[PDB]
């Protein structure tokens, strides 16, 4: 057979599924963003690309931020990284309703983990077109 | 909810000259049992809005989470969150009548009655408030409970118009608030000597001021009162 890259929860004969991959490319294919991690908190810094003269410098904020204490930034297609975020969001007040506390980065990173796996189980959905780079300070 | 369980009393309010006042006592009673102490009920929201609680306590601190909340979602995406677009009283409150003439509407009510002040980004004062009806008013004084009853009374002394508003001091509405308290305690059967009083000025900002006691009382002349009726000694 050939066309394992056409459907995306379809393994190939070496073990693999190309749609995942590929989604890789229109991430490679994106601007530079990075993540540093100092001794008591984080870094994260992100290139913007300037199109035109016509860009309102300041003001088209890539780095976004989940409850009050986590960064998030991506590198992709940046409608799919803005998706990501808001369920982000919406986990962390879920968990912080029932728990109280505020979500703990481990455990929110597994929440996003899950979620973008989620993406890789069907073939009606497409899987996310980026790499994220997340962070914060917890009680550890 | 449908019968309030652990209750906060009066609070009450005015306006002056620059900012509005706010206050609360710090106790949640238990039917006729004056439970819980240490209770604030005034909830600031950022540094412009005091948002101030009575009624039904675990609805109260419900509604404390969806002001976090509140404060929380307004932030994302939003880089003038500290600055242009920063929550103001009248979106809290417009917020918080939507709730309540919604859980109304539903026969599950949230059984409070709440007063939000504050100052406006352009200097305005704001002082409104929703009960667990849905229902709002606004005027240069307010107040929840006893509060109506005997604390309106004498801050319309004061304030008994709007043009009274430019005239009145911070001081001269800070020690009105004060004496209201201190006649809500002699006469309230479910207050308590300890609150919490919050002022909301356009140039000082969000002064927020814990632990007062109700202070200079009389009582001396209850050593001459002898009987009820004809007993002398
Ligand atoms: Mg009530
Ligand atoms: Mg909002
Ligand atoms: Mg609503
Ligand atoms: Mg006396």
């Amino acid at each position: 057979g050939t066309g394992y890259d056409l459907s995306n929860s379809v393994f190939s004969p070496d073990g693999r599924n190309f749609q995942v991959e590929y989604a890789v490319k229109a991430v490679e294919n994106g601007t530079t963003s990075i993540g540093i991690k100092c001794n008591d908190g984080v870094v994260f810094a992100v290139e913007k690309l300037i199109t035109s003269k016509l860009l309102v410098p300041q003001k088209n904020v890539k780095i976004q931020v989940v409850d009050r204490h986590i960064g998030c930034v991506y590198s992709g297609l940046i409608p799919d990284g803005r998706h990501l975020v808001n369920r982000g969001r919406e986990e962390a007040a879920s968990f912080k309703k029932l728990y109280k506390t505020p979500i703990p980065i481990p455990a929110f990173a597994d929440r996003l983990g899950q979620y973008v796996q989620a993406h890789t189980l069907y073939n009606s959905v497409r899987p996310f077109g980026v790499s994220t780079i997340f962070g914060g300070v917890d009680k550890n | 909810t449908q019968q309030p369980i652990v209750t906060g009393t009066s609070v009450i309010s005015m306006k002056y000259d620059n900012g509005v006042i706010i206050a609360a006592d710090n106790l949640g009673s238990y039917g006729s049992l004056l439970r819980f102490n240490g209770v604030e009920r005034l909830i600031p929201v950022g540094d412009n809005t005091v948002v101030g609680i009575s009624g039904d306590i675990s609805d109260m601190q419900h509604i404390e989470r969806l002001l976090k909340d509140l404060v929380t979602e307004n932030a994302y995406d939003n880089p003038l969150a500290d600055a242009e677009e920063a929550l103001e009283p009248s979106y809290i409150f417009e917020y918080l009548a939507t709730v309540m003439y919604q859980r109304r509407s539903k026969m599950n009510p949230l059984w409070n009655a709440i007063i939000v002040a504050g100052v406006q980004s352009n200097g305005d004062q704001f002082l409104r408030y929703v009960n667990l009806l849905g229902v709002t008013y606004s005027s240069p004084t307010l107040a929840t409970g006893f509060g109506a009853h005997m604390a309106n009374p004498l801050l319309r002394k004061v304030v008994d118009r709007e043009s009274d508003i430019p005239k009145t001091t911070v001081q001269v509405a800070e020690e009105a608030i004060v004496n209201a308290m201190r006649v809500l305690y002699y006469r309230d059967a479910r207050s308590s000597r300890n609150f919490s009083l919050a002022i909301i000025d356009k140039n000082t900002g969000l002064t927020f001021k814990k632990n007062l006691q109700v202070e200079n009382m009389k009582w001396d002349f209850a050593k001459d009162i002898k009987g009820y009726g004809t007993q002398k000694i």
